[PDB]
């Protein structure tokens, strides 16, 4: 050390001799291929070692040689970003991406796999890969539906292209990839259907118009039944991205209700897994924070019943997502509604958020025991009682003592509030 | 309202 890659390794890599150059990179891609600590740093700090792995892949005449570098340089761009921008600098991506048009299948395979590691490492990676026309070439590979890893790598190599918020790839850079992807939803293979999902819910995590280019390609319903499919792997992108989908206006939202997600979103509230319930509450939580008939579809799949179990027994991540979920609809409800939610017991468990450490969720509580006085208060006029029936009840579910212990809370809004609705609906 | 939310890992080596 330093001579924990051989003194040979580089005489056999730097030579004239075919055979030597592939069993020194043979030696190479093995030593990186080790599972604790691969040998990143060594390699990177050997001076023309890289670029000459980077002008190996140039050997139009030997399949091997080209592969076990691609192998290498696939590594080597694994992990972290200061080993891969050696990569980038060899001037690695061009080729790999020409490499994409390589009659051989196994280096045509492997240079989508560094392609896919290149891009995953940093926005401006991103852009960058983008920038070099990887897309055509890639696009181009899904029209073998014969081989597998050659699908699952592309896939996977196209979502790493989707990838990122800070900033957002050129959408138009990345949007002509919408049609092959609305199409592998409905291909078979776990890894597939995963990773088209995380490039979906990548694309559909925007502004309006974007997910307006989602919608266009079709891939709503397949997005939705994907939902029920049995491997966690897929569920949770799919999830993300119907998830993403309904973070859009009505009529978007809309698309996705009429392809029946309700009644698969309702069977995912009961998920072993709590990330998958707490993602479907926030999914539900945006569809009841729609208009009437939305909010009443809802209420028909018999969704309530189970938020309200989530706000009771789950945890406080998922309890979140639910609680949001009921005040949304106190928000945009009809009176029927709200009597409807009142009815099913709603009032306690907003009540019993109202001590809890996140000011947003107890302002959240509030908002939605507020809507319901409201509604209370403007039934004893249409009534001839003038007292309201939801005092009573919140009363009764030791929610206003909550809200008087509100008035001490540090929190101005909070103190605020517990103070006018005391005023406003307490004698 | 948008928003855990965490994704897999970007990078992955081939191992063996």
């Amino acid at each position: 050390p330093g001579g924990v890659i051989t003194s040979d390794m580089i005489e056999m890599i730097f030579s004239k001799s075919p055979e030597q150059q592939l069993s020194a990179t043979q030696k190479f891609r093995k030593l990186l291929s080790k599972e604790p600590n691969p040998p990143i740093d060594e390699v990177i700090s050997t001076p023309g070692v890289v670029a000459r792995f980077v002008e190996f892949l140039k050997r139009k005449e030997n399949c091997t040689l080209q592969f076990e570098s691609a192998w290498v340089l696939t590594n080597i761009a694994s992990g972290n970003s200061l080993q891969t921008r050696i990569v980038i600098q060899a001037g690695a991506v061009p080729i790999f991406i020409e490499l994409l048009s390589s009659e051989f299948e196994d280096v045509q395979e492997q240079a989508v796999w560094a392609l896919g590691n290149i891009a995953g490492d940093s926005t401006m990676c991103r852009d960058y890969v983008l920038d070099c026309n990887i897309l055509p070439p890639l696009l181009q590979l899904f029209s073998k539906q014969n081989r597998l890893t050659m699908t699952r790598n592309a896939v996977w190599a196209l979502s790493n292209l989707c990838r990122g918020k800070s900033p957002p790839p050129e959408f138009a850079k990345v949007s002509p990839c919408l049609n092959v992807l609305s199409w592998l939803l409905f291909v078979s293979d776990t890894d597939v259907l995963a990773d088209a999902c995380w490039a979906l819910s990548y694309l559909s995590d925007g502004p309006n118009d974007k997910i307006q280019a989602v919608i266009d390609a079709g891939v709503c319903r397949r997005l939705v039944e994907l939902l029920m499919h049995n491997d966690y792997k897929v569920v949770s992108p799919a999830l993300r991205a119907v998830g993403n989908i309904v973070t859009g206006d009505d009529i978007q939202t809309q698309v996705i209700l009429n392809c029946s997600a309700l009644q698969s979103l309702l069977h995912l509230l009961s998920s072993p897994k709590e990330s998958i319930k707490k993602e479907a509450c926030w999914t539900i939580s945006n569809i009841t924070a729609g208009n009437r008939a939305q909010i009443q579809t809802v209420i028909d799949a018999n969704i309530f019943p189970a938020l309200i179990s989530i706000l009771q027994t789950a945890e406080f991540r998922t309890r979140k997502e639910a609680a949001w979920a009921i005040t949304n609809a106190t928000s945009g409800g009809s009176a029927e509604q709200i009597k409807y939610l009142v009815e099913l017991g709603c009032i306690k468990p907003l009540c019993d958020l109202l001590t809890v450490m996140d000011s947003k969720i107890v302002q959240v509580a509030l908002n939605g025991l507020e809507n319901i006085l409201r509604l209370g208060e403007q039934e004893a006029k249409r009534n001839g009682t003038g007292i309201n029936p939801y005092c009573a009840l919140i009363e009764e579910a030791y929610g206003l003592d909550k809200i008087e212990f509100l008035q001490s809370h540090e929190n101005q809004e909070i103190y605020q509030k517990a103070f006018d609705l005391i005023e406003h609906y307490f004698g | 309202r948008r928003r855990s939310r965490s994704l897999p890992l970007p990078k992955r080596p081939r191992r063996a």
